């Protein structure tokens, strides 16, 4: 019967909550209260990337920490050389409604997708010398919100159909399907070892998935609204989420609960993007109030503010070597800060 | 590495020339978001004007129009609707023939969205003939509604049909006038699915939207 | 539906059988990782312009 | 334009004053 | 008119040369009077002449009869009475001359102050509009040119004032310096360029409103051309005409129809601007009426009046008030209105479209907050 | 986590009255605008009533206007729908829906199927 199924589910949730409460011996705040604060963080803009016609949704740094890719609603993927500000490639998209872009770790491929429900993989190392559609992955019944390369032949995508997918680029087939979310899966983050990944959806919950078996390992709750961003800690044992409730939260894989909440009284706008520094001490979050906030990830203190953008900050990413952080906003400009 | 940097400069110059051409093409094209229910008559309007998202291209008086359809998307329109915050207009099609209350709630959500502000809405009150050939129980206030003095009924129209259609139009316009503030405007039209004037109505509304935006830039309005 | 309810119950049973460590130990581990990589974080400590590519 | 008209009027007035002062000094 | 002194000196030299005769000349001797001349005549010979043309310049009434008799000099016989000796000085009122000095000076200082304030405000306005890349748009570019045209007009007026009146109190009429003519040419060009950029503002706004989707970026160069080159062409034509026909003095006098080479097009521009202004108003009237009887804002015209008032300085519609007035018909009122009040126009513009603009104020306060 | 629990409802004679309650947990109740929706047998979800954050702005659908009243207690983090003089077509499963985001006038997808911020619903039958 449905009623006994519901009561079994609620008693299981009560047992899980009791176990989490039992494991909550101490708070991270009262543990890091005795460490020195990071002080005022004064980042400045060094480069301003211009050329995009419309608002920008996604950017992704290359593993060389020099080249990056940006996706705009005019139908353009642009590869920027952040050192010299020059444009390397300009890829026109068949569908101008792009919401995500990814850079392959090898740098030979780029990915995009959006309202067309298609994950387009472009080859940047063609013999002829021009960028062409290497592959088109289809099968999602909802808009593509995020995509991340595992390697040159495997990709992971999050869609608005409440499911995630693991695709083999060579065969173009959806090798694995991750189901369980009850809302639009908005953000995706791969672990440093690329063995697990966290997905944040519009059901105010985050889920940890194993790549091999395609099953949900843990579910983390605590956010009051839709989760728009997610990012692993550099260690890989924890992650951070930003939600529409104007809060960021730090969840732990081993503790299976939330450790810290980053929010302020005067912040009433949702978070669109989050990222960690190289050491994980700083948490950078982009907000709807046109600004980015750098928080002390260990003390939940507002370390600094990045206030160079004129419109909504849609994305931000930190280089692999941690030299600089690039923010892309709806004002059609990218800004590199350090 | 002067030669390596020279290659980057020339490649950037080529890319910027292509981007200038693309910008010239892009600024001369008007993008419209077509919203409506499955039974509201949106599909037949699309057919007359001619999987994730559908495209229609049409030229009116040598002016290009780039119209989009929702396509294969879930009813959860909370997130992807933001992607159309910068379109020229949202053509919202409502079947006037309680789906009317659902359409009103959707229109209210679109109008009051923080990102859909500054975006104008062209209201197509479709299926006017079905309403004419077909309210008190679903809308009690209709008992105390009178036809506005500014109404311009088509000749040979039953006064009851005119009263009903203008009541629906005023019900939709109440939301628009509640929080208009002049940042965006609503354009209602009494249309039919097979009407050939819908294209002209959209073109005229786009002209008015562009003129009002230009006036706002000069603070004249 | 009923099948969704069984799936949710099974997922909850699978998730309730995991092993959880104390929050204090995990916080200590996170703090230790942060302290062991502080010198390698260019954002925490401003880097001189000599080896800063964006300058 | 009014600027040129004023310039012409000012020049003519100054020319008359210069001749008048000259005549007064001589006479 | 310094040729009067030249021909007076010529007459003096001629009479001195003629005085070489050895005749006794009893009664009427031979000597050149300080203002007139008289040939040697026998005793008892007296004649009747007219007052000299030079004194006719300042005299209200001319043609008076003056006696010429046998005396050494004057003594009410070579010129009977001090009144003929002072044909122009006595006729003229020191009052009218004093009142004229007050007018030409009050007007001078008034438009000097207006142009200086306008230039000072427009310099910082252009700097603000050009330094901030966020404000870079076609509208602002057309406005930067309007502010540069105003600045050039003010600078040209100042240069003309220094070259014409500040230096060369009397020698300017005697000799026409090349720099004087160059300053006059620059002044005319700057004035015409300012008028044509006021017309361009009217054309740009009318094309944005009336034309459905013009994509004005592709004809920005046409706007620049009509703003700058056409005034240059007319100025060159006027300079050629002055050189070939009326190369007199500093070219600062209006005698022939060559003035209509400059006054001609500018007037037309003003007229055209007025028409465009009216058209724009009509279009604006079509955007405040669509609200129904329920929505009135207590008047559909209060918003119209404010927009019309703030559009008046951007095009120079006030110039239509005295545009059709002839140069000789009530010059004082036209000069006062178009110089004492008109010279502030750019200053007003430098506020109404730079300092009171919403986008400019928002960017300025954002930059101040970032700096602070 | 977000948890909305609805209590009340059942069998009642036509023209009767009853008070549905809903208790909310896992979020700040005072920051969210709340909705009452219903699903009739063989029909889709239909919006019924709407209350703002402070309760100043209140709206109803035309079918139940004048018979249903909606209220909220922010201190108790709960809301109530009192229904008077019921009719046979009011038999449905009533759900309480929370607006997806706080401090927003718009409220998207409350009546859409599979909505995360919606309760399990309580049955009301005449």
């Amino acid at each position: 019967e449905l009623d006994q199924l519901r009561q079994e589910a609620e008693q299981l949730k009560n047992q899980i909550r009791d176990a989490r409460k039992a494991c909550a011996d101490a708070t991270l705040s009262q543990i890091t209260n005795n460490i020195d604060p990071v002080g005022r963080i004064q980042m400045r803009t060094r480069r301003t990337l211009r050329g995009h016609l419309a608002k920008i949704y996604a950017m992704h740094w290359g593993t060389d920490s020099r080249l990056l890719v940006s996706a705009s609603q005019d139908g353009k993927l642009i590869i920027w050389d952040s050192y010299t500000t020059n444009k390397v490639h300009a890829i026109p998209l068949r569908s101008s409604w792009v919401m995500t872009c990814a850079y392959a770790p090898s740098g030979n491929y780029v990915a995009c997708g959006g309202l067309d429900n298609i994950c387009s993989i472009y080859n940047l190392k063609t013999r002829e010398g021009n960028v062409r559609v290497s592959r088109e992955l289809a099968g999602h019944t909802g808009y593509l919100s995020c995509c991340r390369f595992l390697d040159d032949n495997q990709i992971v995508t999050s869609s608005g159909d409440t499911t995630c997918a693991l695709w083999d680029i060579e065969t173009g087939q959806q090798t694995t399907t991750f189901t369980g979310h009850t809302g639009d899966v908005m953000s995706l983050s791969l672990a440093p070892d690329t063995r697990l990944f966290v997905s944040g959806a519009c059901d105010a919950s985050a889920k940890l998935w194993d790549v091999r078996e395609g099953m949900c390992r843990q579910t983390f709750t605590g956010h009051e609204s839709d989760i728009n961003a997610i990012c692993f800690f550099p260690n890989g044992n924890a992650f951070a989420t930003g939600s529409d409730d104007a809060t960021c939260r730090l969840f732990d894989l081993r503790a299976d609960q939330e450790l810290m909440t980053y929010s302020h009284d005067n912040i009433i706008c949702g978070i669109t993007s989050v990222s960690f520094s190289k050491s994980g001490r700083l948490l950078l979050a982009g907000y709807d109030d046109f600004n980015c906030n750098v928080w002390d990830a260990l003390k939940a203190d507002r370390a600094g503010v990045l206030a160079g953008h004129d419109n909504r900050v849609s994305c931000l990413g930190v280089t692999d070597d941690g030299m600089a952080v690039a923010t892309g906003s709806w004002d059609s400009f990218l800004k590199i800060w350090n | 590495q002067r030669n390596e940097e020279k290659a980057q400069r020339e490649a950037n110059k080529k890319i910027e020339k292509q981007l200038q051409k693309d910008k010239q093409v892009y600024r001369a094209t008007h993008r419209l978001l077509l919203l409506g229910a499955g039974e509201s008559g949106k599909n037949t309007i699309v057919k007359q004007m001619r999987s994730g998202i559908f495209e229609t291209k049409f030229q009116v008086d040598k002016v290009n129009f780039h119209m989009f359809d929702v396509g294969a998307q879930r009813d959860e329109r909370r997130k992807w609707i933001q992607c159309f915050n910068d379109v020229t207009a949202i053509i919202f099609v409502v079947a006037s023939s309680n789906r009317l209350q659902a359409a009103l709630k959707l229109f209210d959500s679109i109008w009051n969205n923080k990102w859909l502000r500054d975006t104008s809405v062209i209201l197509f009150l479709n299926k006017q003939d079905l309403l004419a050939e077909k309210i008190e129980d679903y809308f009690p206030e209709f008992a105390r509604y009178t036809t506005p003095e500014d109404a311009t009924p088509e000749p040979g129209e039953d006064p009851r049909v005119t009263r009903a259609k203008y009541f629906i139009r005023d019900e939709f316009l109440r939301i628009s006038t509640a929080s208009g503030d002049g940042r965006h405007y609503c354009y209602p039209h009494f249309t039919c699915s097979v009407d050939t004037e819908n294209i002209r109505r959209v073109f005229n509304d786009c002209r008015d939207i562009i003129q009002r935006m230009h006036l706002r830039q000069y603070e004249l309005l | 539906s009923i099948a969704q309810a069984r799936k949710l119950v099974e997922q909850l049973k699978m998730e309730a059988n995991i092993d959880r460590i104390k929050v204090s130990k995990a916080a200590a581990d996170l703090m230790a990782y942060c302290e062991a990589h502080a010198k390698e974080d260019p954002l925490l400590t401003p880097v001189p312009a000599s080896e800063n590519p964006f300058r | 334009h009014s600027d040129g008209i004023f310039t012409d009027s000012y020049s003519r007035y100054r020319k008359q004053m210069a001749v008048k002062k000259y005549l007064a000094a001589v006479l | 008119e310094c040729d009067y002194v030249q021909m007076i000196e010529v007459q003096h030299k001629q009479c001195l040369e003629e005085a070489q005769l050895e005749n006794e000349t009893i009664g009427c001797s031979k000597m050149w009077d300080n203002l007139t001349c008289w040939p040697a005549t026998p005793r008892g010979q007296v004649v009747v002449l007219a007052c000299p043309l030079i004194f006719k310049l300042f005299s209200s009434i001319q043609g008076r009869n003056v006696s010429r008799s046998c005396t050494d000099e004057g003594w009410t016989h070579l010129e009977p009475g001090p009144y003929p000796i002072a044909c122009g000085l006595d006729d003229k009122a020191a009052s009218l001359d004093e009142q004229q000095t007050m007018f030409y000076g009050s007007v001078k200082t008034g438009y000097t102050i207006g142009y200086g304030l306008s230039l000072a405000t427009l310099l910082v306005a252009t700097a603000i509009l050009s330094l901030f890349r966020k404000l870079h748009c076609t509208r602002n570019y057309i406005h930067m040119h309007l502010f540069i045209s105003f600045i050039l007009r003010a600078a040209a007026v100042f240069i003309k004032d220094l070259a014409l009146f500040d230096s060369g109190e009397s020698d300017q009429c005697s000799e026409g310096s090349v720099g004087c003519k160059a300053a006059m040419v620059f002044f005319q060009y700057c004035v015409m360029a300012n008028f044509f950029w006021l017309l361009v503002e009217g054309l740009y706004l009318y094309t944005l409103l009336a034309v459905s989707f013009f994509s004005e970026r592709k004809y920005f160069w046409g706007y620049i051309l009509i703003g700058w080159g056409v005034p240059s062409t007319f100025t060159m034509v006027w300079t050629i005409a002055r050189i070939h026909f009326e190369d007199y003095g500093c070219w600062d006098t209006i005698n022939s129809s060559l003035w209509w080479i400059i006054k001609g097009p500018i007037l037309t521009s003003i007229l055209v601007n007025f028409i465009l202004f009216i058209c724009i108003i009509r279009i604006l009237l079509q955007k405040l009426r669509p609200p129904d009887i329920r929505k009135s804002d207590s008047s559909p015209y209060s918003r119209l009046a404010r927009s019309t008032l703030l559009l008046i300085p951007l095009f120079g519609v006030h110039y239509i008030m005295f545009a059709f007035f002839p140069d000789n018909f009530k010059p004082e009122v036209k000069m006062v209105f178009e110089l004492v009040v008109g010279s502030f126009q750019g200053f007003v513009v430098a506020i109404l479209y730079c300092f009171l603009n919403g986008e400019v104020q928002a960017e300025l306060r954002r930059k101040w907050r970032r700096w602070h | 986590q977000v948890q909305l629990q609805e209590s009340g409802g059942g069998l009642v004679q036509p023209g009767g009255s009853l008070r549905l309650s809903c208790a909310a947990s896992g979020f700040t109740f005072s920051n969210y605008k709340m909705n009452w929706v219903r699903q009739a047998p063989g029909k889709g979800l239909e919006w019924v009533s709407d209350i703002s954050q402070s309760g100043a702005s209140i709206s109803y659908t035309g079918s139940v206007k004048g018979r249903f009243t909606i209220s909220r207690d922010n201190a108790k983090n709960t809301l109530y729908l009192q229904m008077n003089s019921l009719k046979p077509e009011d038999t449905a499963v009533y759900y309480c829906a929370r607006c997806p985001a706080p401090f927003t006038r718009d409220c998207f997808d409350v009546t859409s199927t599979t909505y995360a911020y919606r309760g399990q619903g309580t049955q009301v039958t005449v």
